């Protein structure tokens, strides 16, 4: 969804350094703020608030 | 003219000036080699040395 806006390909060119694998190592990364903002749907992570 | 008598002046010959606010120039993607369809194509005469 982020590769099809063209008008949002910015933000792409960002995100090629911490594509994770899975979802649950960016949790843990947050977790000790080796990242800063993951994108991902809303009652999964209202789940882990 | 791809005849004799096809007369036609819709071909218009447009220089710009490099200035971020509004005419941001960047590098060909590599990646495709084609510029992201929100862009627009650009030529630049570029010398070698002195
Ligand atoms: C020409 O080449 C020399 C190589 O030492 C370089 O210092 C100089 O900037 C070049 N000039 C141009 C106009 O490319
Ligand atoms: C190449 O020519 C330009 C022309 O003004 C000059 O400014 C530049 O210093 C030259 N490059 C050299 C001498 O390396």
């Amino acid at each position: 969804y982020f590769r099809r806006q063209v008008e949002l390909s910015t933000m792409y060119r960002h995100m090629e350094k911490h594509n994770y694998e899975s979802a649950a190592e960016a949790i843990q990364a947050v977790r000790d703020n080796k990242l800063h903002a993951f994108i991902w749907d809303s009652a999964v992570l209202e789940f882990e608030a | 003219s791809f005849s004799d008598c096809e007369p036609d002046d819709n071909h218009l010959s447009i220089v710009t000036l490099e200035e971020a606010p509004f005419v941001i120039v960047e590098d060909i993607d590599p990646l495709t080699e084609t510029c992201v369809r929100n862009t627009v194509p650009c030529r630049k005469f570029v010398k070698i040395n002195n």
